[PDB]
């Protein structure tokens, strides 16, 4: 199992998350509105899925992954989540902030 | 095993019929049958009962409209709307002679200009066959049109007739299985000290009236994800005990076919579900996914990798792709058959041998030494 | 494109509960299905994955042995079975879909739905 | 329930896929296709007009196709 | 026996010429030759004397009529029949590039668009050959158009030229004979105790200037009921004593070619007149008519059935058809050659052997055991 | 009198058919085909009419065929 | 050596994608991406990122102009020039179905109608590759169009899509060399007393990431006077010491491959510069020029003749033409290798052997006699 | 300076030509081509004129191509 | 189409002389080059010939060993080198082209030019 630490918990907004092992680029970023379904922002930590603007961006590395926002928008509030999907099926989400 | 099958005439049932239209007083019978009727069953002078069509009636235009005009020395066509209409009608007839001018008489596959889909279905519907053979070829027109020949028959007595030869399927709904062979080989550090063999009877097997057919050519067979659509012109029959060879190699009921050599190459075989990767010597054999890269590394010897989660098998420098059907694979954990034989004495040079035949050669050579 | 699930209510710890999750729109027989639960205000955590074919299953390490997941393709529904429920399972579940087709490896979730509540 | 299934034998290193269906071509069925065409001797009419020029051009092209195909019938098919 | 023939360049007599048009000052020589003359003999800078044509004169239309109009900023074509006429003329030039865009430059066979039939007869009529070779190609245009290559030469200096490579027949009217071989095999109830062999020197034989040619490929030859129309690129010459092998197999003047194996299959060979049916093991070999069903049932061993009254030969499950030519067949009632050899000691594995070579192997093995 | 005749030998089980005639391709004969085409720079004239539109469309097709054939000459034939 | 290469699926990376367009809710994604945009990058449900185009927009004509008219029971088209325009636009769609009706779904090579030249250049320019592979592909369109597959994918939801599969060249600018082999034989007056062997490792050799590839099929490779344009799907890799076999045949680092027979034929091999003429027995082997006739007469045994001043090599009755490239040839004056072996004891029957393997057979057979 | 060069070995009677360049096809690249076509139910309008007859004839030919291609999709490609 | 050569003048016997012969028009890298000299009023006689590629050379038997001929394809020029000229070399030289392309055998002359004079 891989425990995942995401900081700063409960804080332009930039969030950094680390991992206990070396996962190459297997990071997904989730955005959950308060009381709504957690729509998925981006896959493989760099590619943005359809339905989100170009404000979001991602930086990946062997050890740590960083999400950056170009600028805050009124409809850009809620908690954020991270996921790793390494070789084995075990998936770990981890903590989440409150933007 | 491509040489063991018999050689036969491709189209000898079409040329035989065309040789009947050439005798005097025959083509008039066909014309009389097609009197104010497109499709009608006719009986030839040979004794067969062929089915005839009257495609592309062109006399009703040129003879009725354009002939009285151009023979009056002061011809005058009314409007351009007639010329364009006439050019379309006179386009099918040009393509027929254009396609016959390069193949010298015999055409394969029959093109759309010759027997279009609108008339092929009308020709199938009135063939003298059962209610299942019609169903099979009605929904697979693009295959029965790839195994059909057309032959220039006659142009005599002011009429053009060319015979179209269509396939007729006799055996339907019997299980065909196909086996893929790989050259299993023993592994040693010192090159030249390793002997090995490989099975040769690869291809398609399935039953035909209490026996089993066998097509050695793996490329002369089609696939519709359930059917084979092959032909018996290039197939050699075998006794129905050939199925026991796959599970019991050392059975005495029926000996299998093998070939032997003293060389090994890292070559793969792409099966229906997965690849039989076989890397030998000093090579890097790998099976990788399309989203995660390397996920498996094989060792020396035969190995099997399924297509569930594996999308690319790489051996050495080549990069084979794997088919993506859906079927339940299986693995029978056995032990290699090569370890029984002694590498000291071995018939290393064979091209068409058998398990028994190779056994006899070792039995003779090993016992001959044991005299004194 | 949406998929709905049922099975809400309250049960005393010690009673089993099997909740289904219907699906419409997308081709059900080519996708894998996940189950993730979330306590009100807390973080999401993953529980079990059923493969598209149905011969592969991977329960969460924290909760294993008392869980059972089943998949049917004829009625294109997925059913999750529990037994011996303990009071830290009182949360909101989520029956979600994957984003890759016909693979035995799993890559996150893509389509969610209105989850069910237990206890 | 299941169509395709494949087994792999480690002993002989030769897989086999079962579950297909057959369609074997046993014999042929002869069918005759008849095309009716009208022969023309020669077009005696001339003219500097454009519409008639196209008709005479196509009729000549029609005659060539019949004439070309006339000599192709003499040789027997090779198969 | 296809590997013993030498490999040679398919079309190296056309690429050599096309490499000559590329040098500076050569294309202008061709243009001057075709000054108000369609067909004219020209001499290249290589030293050869090629023949040239001027097909599809297209400058006389676009440059004279359509060019002054479209360059005036207020173009206005008068009538629609001019557009339709122009589309027909430009149609041929489009088809040439379409057919050249997928073959990468070399085309075979030459299509009707490339060298039309109305001009190929004019190109043949002026070749520097005798009066009998011309007649051969004049009545067989559909064959000489199947053994010809066309190549991109040059498009430089505002002209398009492509070399057409036509075959030239040097040897005419010498008797070609062809032999068909079947694997005669001994018959025994116990499988695996039967040895047998088959001749491999099958194909087309005929004389060439005091010798005999031999094409081992049975598919690269045509038939016009009297001619063969093959080529010498894939043939190997032999001494003129090969004809003695057919009648005197055990002659010492020239040894024949055989191959040996310890397996047998009921396979037929469709000859020009009848089938050499050879059924072994446990199979039902039959020859049937199309109006009376079964008329003959063969026993184990080689057998011959004529085409006079037999229209279908069936072996096992396959149903071969029989050619329907007309000629006098004959039967030489001899005795099988296999009964001489002893099945105990035999060179079971051969792929390219001879009567002498197999005899030596038996002679060595039988005499060696006679020491003690 | 007779063209085709076939012999069958029981001893070697190999039939032979005699009486054909030969036609062997010994050498080739080169022949050059010349096609004359007129180049065009660019059609500067416009128009909303239909008859002119067809001519400009076809002339564009003619120019493209020459353009695509221009780069095909550079590579030598493969044979 | 054609059987030693592995067999793989030709087009299995296109059928996999075509099976992805079929699941529900996918073809709408492609349609939405191509909204007022011809070429765009789309990501499928398989995780791949294909590139899509919107060729032949036809809804803008029929739905806008011809649809409101023909549904009014009193239709009336204004002028004839509207019909002629519509026939040209509708012509391309007819040709596509004609090409699919005989190939049963898979077409190769891709014709101009399917993916035109004016578009294939725009499709190459946006492929995620380097700036050198693009240059190689852009100047050799007529070759990359001969190695491309197209598959009929889907016509569902009122839109037609067919996947075009293009090659991707990975290894560029590494030196490829090719060797030609001839069957050198010893010359004796008495026939049957002469043996010989010939090398079978003919084909294309060149490096691939620290190793050497080997294509045994000499016909499935192109030439542009500098490039080979081969494919790795039908090639077997070898250790990098194969080049030492050419200069040192008897080296122990890597054994070469030979085949042996006791028959000799006068067969030539046309190389890139000259011919390896090898005349044996009693034949007249000659090399002649096109302006002076006979200029050289070879003797028995292997011989080499350059293409400088020689334009025709004749052996027996055949007449091979010689390629006319420009390169510096060379002659290494060695001694024939067959003279070492003793004709008395010799493994005359081999099809896949080696220098060591033949050496072992002679070593065992010669020493076995030496007992007593 | 020199591209092609060939050496001949008298000992083994096997010449080798050196100096070419490689272009090896490692992998494939999928690219989807989309063609947009508009369906039509059936043309109810008639007429004895000529220009309209051509449009109805061609639209019928367009419909048959779509119908023929409709049944060609069910079968899985054979490669 | 024409080709021009230089190198005129008078030199005492014992002085070397290298005269060039440029070429324009025809593709020079595919043809052989000949040198022939003619005394005023006398007959033509043959001098060395250089092959098209440049490893084969044949000098006249009467004058051999003291002659040198060079060919360059980059500047498409041909240069003839002489040493120890003797009084019977006073003549008019001619730098002429052949009439066959890419052949190692020589067949006459086709294109001549205004030659130079020596001594
Ligand atoms: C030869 O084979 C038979 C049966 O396969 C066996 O009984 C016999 O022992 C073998 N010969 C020797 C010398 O072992
Ligand atoms: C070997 O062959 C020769 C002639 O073919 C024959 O005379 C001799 O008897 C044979 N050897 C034996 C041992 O019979
Ligand atoms: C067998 O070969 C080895 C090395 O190749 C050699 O030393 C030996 O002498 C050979 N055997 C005989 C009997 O000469």
């Amino acid at each position: 199992d891989i425990q995942m630490t995401q900081s700063p918990s409960s804080l332009r907004v930039t969030i950094t998350c680390q991992a206990s092992q070396d996962i190459k680029k297997y990071l997904n970023w989730y955005h959950q509105k308060p009381g709504k379904v957690p729509e998925l922002l981006m896959h493989d930590a760099s590619n943005l899925e359809t339905g989100v603007p170009s404000r979001f961006s991602g930086r990946g590395s062997g050890t740590d992954f960083t999400l950056t926002i170009s600028s805050l928008q009124p409809e850009d509030i809620g908690t954020y989540y991270c996921q790793q999907y390494d070789n084995l099926p075990p998936l770990t989400f981890g903590g989440g902030t409150k933007v | 095993l491509g040489f063991l099958l018999g050689v036969g005439s491709a189209c000898a049932s079409g040329i035989a019929v065309s040789k009947v239209l050439h005798l005097e007083g025959e083509v008039n019978k066909i014309k009389s049958a097609l009197l104010s009727t497109n499709k009608a069953v006719v009986s030839l002078s040979n004794g067969v009962s062929v089915l005839t069509i009257k495609v592309l009636d062109l006399k009703n235009y040129i003879d009725k409209q354009l002939l009285p005009i151009v023979n009056k020395q002061s011809c005058s066509i009314s409007n351009i709307e007639t010329v364009i209409e006439f050019q379309q009608k006179n386009n099918r007839l040009l393509e027929i002679t254009r396609e016959f001018s390069v193949n010298a008489g015999v055409t394969t596959p029959v093109s759309t200009y010759m027997l279009t889909n609108s008339e092929l279905l009308s020709l199938i519907n009135d063939m003298p066959i059962t209610n299942d053979q019609k169903k099979l070829m009605s929904s697979n027109v693009q295959i029965v049109r790839q195994q059909s020949y057309s032959i220039m028959s006659i142009i005599k007595e002011e009429v053009l007739a060319y015979v179209v030869q269509l396939p007729l399927y006799g055996v339907i709904d019997t299980p065909c299985w196909k086996l893929h062979t790989s050259p299993l080989c023993t592994t040693n550090t010192k090159e030249g000290s390793n002997i090995c063999l490989t099975r040769t009877d690869r291809g398609w097997y399935c039953d035909n009236a209490g026996s089993v057919s066998f097509f050695p050519q793996a490329e002369t067979c089609k696939v519709q994800s359930n059917r084979v659509f092959c032909d018996t012109m290039n197939s050699l029959t075998l006794p129905s005990e050939v199925n026991l060879c796959n599970i019991d190699i050392f059975n005495p009921k029926y000996d299998c076919k093998i070939m032997t050599s003293k060389t090994d190459v890292s070559s793969s075989v792409i099966t229906s579900l997965g690849a039989i990767v076989s890397c030998y010597g000093k090579t890097k054999c790998t099976a990788s996914n399309k989203n995660r890269g390397i996920i498996k590394t094989f060792s020396n010897g035969c190995d099997y990798v399924s297509n569930k989660g594996v999308d690319t098998v790489s051996v050495g420098n080549t990069l084979y792709y794997v088919n993506k059907q859906e079927g339940k694979s299986l693995y029978v954990k056995g032990e290699p058959i090569i370890n029984f034989y002694d590498p000291l004495v071995f018939p290393s040079s064979e091209f068409d041998a058998s398990i028994s035949q190779v056994n006899e050669k070792i039995n003779q050579s090993l016992a001959f030494i044991r005299k004194s | 494109v949406q998929l709905v699930e049922s099975g809400g209510g309250v049960v005393q710890p010690g009673r089993s509960l099997r909740l289904s999750c219907a699906a419409s729109g997308f081709s059900f027989s080519h996708y894998a299905m996940h189950w993730v639960r979330q306590a009100p205000g807390k973080g999401l955590e993953w529980v079990a994955v059923i493969s598209y074919d149905g011969e592969n299953t991977y329960y969460a390490d924290s909760v294993k042995g008392r869980f059972s997941i089943s998949r049917d393709n004829s009625k294109n529904t997925v059913s999750l079975q529990m037994n011996s429920l303990r009071p830290e399972d009182t949360a909101l579940y989520y029956c979600a879909r994957d984003r890759i087709v016909d693979d035995y490896y799993y890559y996150g979730m893509d389509v969610w739905g209105q989850g069910a509540t237990v206890t | 329930s299941q169509n395709i299934t494949e087994e792999f034998y480690q002993s002989t290193c030769s897989a086999v896929s079962k579950g297909y269906l057959s369609a074997l071509r046993t014999g042929w069925y002869t069918s005759v296709i008849t095309i009716e065409l009208s022969n023309i001797k020669e077009n005696k009419c001339n003219g500097t007009d454009a519409k008639v020029k196209l008709i005479k051009q196509e009729l000549d092209k029609y005659k060539n196709a019949v004439t070309e195909l006339q000599l192709l019938m003499q040789s027997t098919p090779a198969c």
